[PDB]
RNA sequence: UCCAUGGAUCUCCGAUCGGGAAACCGUAUCCAAGCUCCGUGGCUAGUCUGCGCUCUUUGGACUUUGAAAACUUAGCGAACU
RNA sequence: CGAAACCGAUCGAUCUAGCCAUGAGCAGGUUGAAGAGAGCUCUACAGGCCUUGGAGGACCGAACCCACGUAUGUGGCAAAA
RNA sequence: GCGACUGUUUAUUAAAAACACAGGACUCUGCUAAGUGGUAACACGAUGUAUAGAGUCUGACACCUGCCCGGUGCUGGAAAG
C-alpha cells in the first residue's frame, strides 16, 4: 500500500529534491516499484513477486473450514556472478531460481529485469551496483600474445619467482642471524 | 574452604532451575540446590606436551574428578612485447551499446547517487573477472582501457597476466553487503603453564602425562 | 629437575607401552585391539564427548579400516568412529560413585532436585492419570498404556517415529561400512 | 528440462570446445558454471567464445597445418 | 490605558548530542579558509618574518523528521445471535 | 427492565505459588557419632577400658514461624480477631 | 488400626490415614541425545555424556512378590495379495 510513496520519499530525501527537474520526477516515479509486499522476510531476498496466502483448509464429509496459509518454497542458495568471480549467498524461490535459468544467470537476470519489477529496495540497489560495473567493463580490451611471447614471458615470469624466493629465504636467514 | 580452586580456571555462572529463555518451566524438579562455581576443562588435549600431575581434586560439577598438571614439555631488463596477435573489445557485454559519462541528470545518475558511498574498480577487491577471457583460458593476456587515439603496443611484464591453471574465492551476502560497502562502519623460572584436565582411574600426584600427535 | 624428567619417562618408555600409559592422549588409529579407553572425541579437534562420566570406559573392537574403528559403548551400543579422533587410556575416575546412597530427603534438596508428584494423585485437568475416586489408574480393560503428563506412552517400548527413522538411517548406513 | 551452453573445453562425454550442447540445470549451475567450462546460450557469451577461439585458434590452425 | 505593524528578551519535559525513576544529570563537535587584540623566538635590526590559542565571519563533515480525529488503500480476522 | 455465559485487545506476581541475585537472624540448657591418644591384651595387626572430641532434617525451651483444642465475638476491636 | 520417620496441604468451616520422602523396578535416549516451549529462529536439558538425562508406578527396614499375552495399548517381521 503506498509502497512507491514510501520509497519515493526515502530516495527525494537522499538525493535532494532540488536536483530534479519535474521530468526527472515523472520519470523516476515509473521505475519506483509500487507493489504489494507485506512480509518482512520478501523484502531481504529474491522471491519474484512470490508471496504467502492465507486462506481455508476444508473437510472432506463435513466441509468443515478452518484457516491455513500457503508459503513459497523458499530456498537458501550461492548463486554465481560472472563480473564479481563469486557467489552471492541468496534466499531464492524456485520461481526466480528457473526465471534465472531463463535470463541466463543472476547477472543478466538483474541487467534484463527492469526497475519496477525488482520489488525491494535491496534488489534496485544489485541492479545498480551490477550494471556500473558492467559500464566500467563495457571499456575495456585485451591483447593476445603470440606463442613465441608466451614462451618469453613464462621464462621471465619463471626468473622473477626464483629471485623473489632467493631474496626472500635471504633476508629471512639474516632477519635469523 | 579448605582447597580454593585455582583463580585462572574459576568462572561464575548462575542457576536456570528449569527455566529457559522466556521465563517458563521447561525441565521440572529443579532449583533451590547449594552454590557452585565453574570450573574450566581441557577437553581438546589437542597441544602434544609432556605433564606431571600435581593434584586430584574435587568439581561439583560433574561426577568424575579433575586433576591439575603442570607440562613441562611445549631489477631486469623485462621481456617487452610490442607485437599482438588480436585485439578484443568488451562492448557487447553490457547488452546495450552507450557512451561514456565525463550535462541532463538521469536515472542511472540518481540511482548511483542514492546507492554510492556515504563519502577503475577492477582491482583491489574483486580484480579482473575471468568470464572475459574465456574462449581462451591459457593464454597470457594484457588489459586495457581503451583509448580514443590509437594506443602503445608496449607491454611490461608486470603488465601481462595469467591465470595459471589453479584457478580454472570468498562469497558475498545479498543483505549484509551494504553494510561492508559503507566502509565496513619456555617461560621465565617462576612461571609454569598448567591445565585442568579429567583425571583417569589410579592416576595420582607424580605421574607422567603424555598427549600424543599424529606420525 | 624437569629434563631428569623427561630422561625417566625416556628410559621408562622401554618397559611401558601405549596401553599402560594410563591417563595419556592419543589418536584412535595408534591403538590397538583389546585396549580400554575413555573420552572418546566424535569429530577430530572438537572435544571428548562420549565417555566422561564416573567409572565408565568403551573398548576398541576393530583396527582401522578405511581410516575408522569399531567401539563398544558403555550402553552396549557399536559406533565407528573415525580414526583420527582422540581418545584416552583408562577409566574415569571415582569408580564407586554408582553404589553411594542417601539416607534422607534432604540429600536430594542439596542438589538442586525438587520434589516430584506422581500423576495418579492428580486431577483430569492436570495428568491423563488424574481423576477417580479412592485409588485409581484412570484407565481400564479398554484404556491405554502408562502415559507421560503430555499423552505419550513410556512402557513397552515406545519411542516417537522421527527416533525411530533416523536410528535405521543410522544403522543402514553403518552396515555398509 | 534442460539448458543449452557452449563448450569452452573438452568434455569427455559432451563434446569438443566452442559447441552448443544440452545439460540439466543442476549439472550447469552447480558445476560448470562456478568452474568456466561453459556459458550460457545467449548471444553476447557465444560471440565472446566464438572471437577468442578465432583468434586463438588461428595461431594454432597456423602450427597445425604446416 | 488601548489598537495596527515591525522589533529586543524568549526557563524545562514531551524530543531528537549521550544517560534517565518525564519536567533531571553530563556536555568547548570538527576542519580548512582570513582578520583586530594577545605571548614567544630569531635576524646582519627595519613599514623584517614565523609559531600558537580564544572568539569572530563564510563554507562543508555526522545526523534530527515528527507526531495528529474521521475519510482512503492494504494485511490478518472473530464470537454471541 | 433482567441472566449465567461466548469472542477481540490490553492491565495486573506491591497479596499469594514457585524460582534467581545480594544481605540478615536463631537466649539458655542437655545428649554424646566418627576421628584421635595413655595404662591392659595379641606373634603383631586387631580388641576391650579410660581420656579427648563435638556429629545430628538429635532432645527440652524463649525471640521467630505455624494455627491443633476450648471459650468469647457474630453490623464484632476485626469482611478472619 | 493407619502412615516408616522430620516435613507439606484446601489464605477465610476439613492438617488427616491425603501429598512428599530416602529406597525398589520398568521403558526410552550415542549427543545437532531423548524430552519440553515456540510458526520459526532459539532456549532449557548442559559449558552435562548411559555410574548421565527424561517418563511411569510402588514407597524406610525384614521375609516375599504365584498363574495368564485371549482383550486394550506398545513393539519386531522376508516375501505374496
Ligand atoms: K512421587
Ligand atoms: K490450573
Ligand atoms: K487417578
Ligand atoms: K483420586
Ligand atoms: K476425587
Ligand atoms: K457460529
Ligand atoms: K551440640
Ligand atoms: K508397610
Ligand atoms: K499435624
Ligand atoms: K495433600
Ligand atoms: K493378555
Ligand atoms: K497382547
Ligand atoms: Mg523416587
Ligand atoms: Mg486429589
Ligand atoms: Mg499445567
Ligand atoms: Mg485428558
Ligand atoms: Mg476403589
Ligand atoms: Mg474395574
Ligand atoms: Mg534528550
Ligand atoms: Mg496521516
Ligand atoms: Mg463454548
Ligand atoms: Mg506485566
Ligand atoms: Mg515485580
Ligand atoms: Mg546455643
Ligand atoms: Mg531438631
Ligand atoms: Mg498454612
Ligand atoms: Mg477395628
Ligand atoms: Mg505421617
Ligand atoms: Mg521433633
Ligand atoms: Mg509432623
Ligand atoms: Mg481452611
Ligand atoms: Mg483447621
Ligand atoms: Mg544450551
Ligand atoms: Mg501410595
Ligand atoms: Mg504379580
Amino acid at each position: 500500500a503506498f509502497r512507491g510513496k514510501e520509497m519515493m520519499k526515502k530516495l527525494v530525501k537522499k538525493v535532494g529534491a532540488e536536483n530534479i527537474t519535474p521530468e526527472l520526477k515523472e520519470k523516476l516515479k515509473a521505475c519506483v516499484p509500487d507493489t504489494k509486499v507485506v512480509m518482512g522476510r520478501a523484502k531481504r531476498g529474491l522471491y519474484a513477486g512470490r508471496h504467502i496466502q492465507y486462506g481455508n483448509r476444508v473437510s472432506e464429509d463435513g466441509g468443515n473450514k478452518s484457516r491455513r496459509c500457503w508459503k513459497p518454497n523458499v530456498q537458501e542458495k550461492r548463486l554465481f556472478s560472472y563480473i564479481f568471480d563469486s557467489h552471492i549467498k541468496v534466499k531464492v524461490t524456485t520461481h526466480a531460481l528457473r526465471c534465472i535459468d531463463k535470463a541466463g544467470g543472476i547477472d543478466e537476470y538483474l541487467l534484463k529485469t527492469p526497475y519496477q519489477k525488482m520489488d525491494t529496495e535491496m534488489g534496485l540497489y544489485w541492479k545498480t551496483k551490477v550494471e556500473a560495473r558492467y559500464a566500467e567493463l563495457g571499456q575495456m580490451e585485451v591483447a593476445f600474445f603470440n606463442p613465441e611471447d608466451e614462451a618469453k614471458l613464462e621464462q621471465g615470469f619463471k626468473d622473477l619467482n626464483i629471485a623473489k624466493k632467493d631474496a626472500r629465504r635471504e633476508a629471512r636467514r639474516t632477519f635469523r642471524k | 574452604g579448605r582447597a580454593r580452586a585455582l583463580r585462572q580456571f574459576t568462572l561464575s555462572t548462575g542457576k536456570s532451575a528449569g527455566r529457559n529463555s522466556s521465563g517458563r518451566i521447561t525441565v521440572f524438579h529443579r532449583g533451590g540446590g547449594s552454590k557452585r562455581l565453574l570450573r574450566r576443562i581441557d577437553l581438546k588435549r589437542s597441544t602434544s606436551s609432556m605433564g606431571i600431575v600435581e593434584s586430584i581434586e574435587y568439581d561439583p560439577n560433574r561426577s568424575s574428578q579433575i586433576a591439575l598438571v603442570r607440562w613441562i614439555k611445549g631489477k631486469i631488463l623485462e621481456p617487452t612485447t610490442n607485437t599482438i596477435s588480436g585485439l578484443f573489445s568488451f562492448s557487447f557485454l553490457p547488452g546495450k551499446v552507450d557512451k561514456r559519462k565525463v550535462t541532463k541528470t538521469l536515472v542511472k545518475d540518481v540511482f548511483f547517487s542514492a546507492f554510492s558511498s556515504p563519502k577503475l574498480a577492477f582491482a583491489s577487491s574483486f580484480d579482473f573477472p575471468r568470464i572475459p577471457v574465456a574462449g581462451v583460458s591459457t593464454a597470457f593476456f594484457a588489459p586495457r582501457m581503451r583509448q580514443k587515439v590509437r594506443g602503445k603496443s608496449t607491454f611490461s611484464l608486470y603488465e601481462v597476466q595469467k591465470w595459471r591453471t589453479h584457478s580454472i574465492k570468498a562469497g558475498l551476502s545479498w543483505q549484509s553487503f551494504r553494510r561492508q560497502d559503507t566502509l565496513g562502519l619456555a617461560c621465565k623460572v617462576d612461571r609454569a603453564p598448567v591445565t585442568y584436565i579429567i583425571a583417569s582411574h589410579q592416576l595420582e600426584a607424580g605421574k607422567m602425562v603424555m598427549n600424543c600427535d599424529w606420525s | 629437575q624437569n629434563k631428569t624428567l623427561v630422561a625417566e619417562m625416556e628410559e621408562k618408555m622401554l618397559h611401558m607401552d601405549i596401553n599402560s600409559m594410563i591417563g595419556s592422549s592419543m589418536p584412535l588409529g595408534m591403538m590397538r585391539i583389546g585396549t580400554i579407553i575413555h573420552n572418546i572425541e566424535m569429530n577430530p579437534g572438537q572435544g571428548a564427548k562420549l565417555v566422561r562420566a564416573a567409572g565408565t570406559n568403551a573398548k576398541i573392537l576393530k583396527e582401522p579400516a578405511s581410516g575408522k574403528c569399531l567401539i563398544k559403548l558403555p550402553s552396549g551400543d557399536t559406533r565407528w568412529i573415525n580414526a583420527r579422533c582422540r581418545a584416552t587410556i583408562g577409566t574415569v575416575s571415582n569408580p564407586s560413585h554408582g553404589v553411594k546412597k542417601l539416607y534422607k530427603a534432604g540429600q536430594s534438596r542439596w542438589l538442586g532436585i525438587r520434589p516430584k508428584v506422581r500423576g495418579v494423585a492428580m486431577n483430569p485437568c492436570d495428568h491423563p492419570h488424574g481423576g477417580g475416586e479412592g485409588k485409581s489408574k484412570s484407565s481400564g480393560s479398554r484404556g491405554r498404556t502408562s502415559v507421560s503428563p503430555w499423552g505419550k506412552p513410556c512402557k513397552g517400548g515406545y519411542k516417537s517415529a522421527s527416533v525411530k527413522k533416523k536410528k535405521k538411517r543410522l544403522a543402514a548406513r553403518e552396515a555398509k561400512m | 528440462r534442460k539448458l543449452e551452453v557452449i563448450l569452452t573445453t573438452g568434455i569427455e562425454k559432451l563434446g569438443k570446445g566452442g559447441e552448443t550442447v544440452k545439460v540439466a540445470p543442476g549439472y550447469f549451475r552447480n558445476h560448470l558454471m562456478p568452474k568456466l567450462l561453459a556459458v550460457p546460450n545467449i548471444d553476447k557469451y557465444a560471440h565472446l567464445i566464438r572471437e577468442q577461439r578465432k583468434m586463438r585458434n588461428y595461431e594454432e590452425v597456423k602450427e597445425e597445418v604446416k
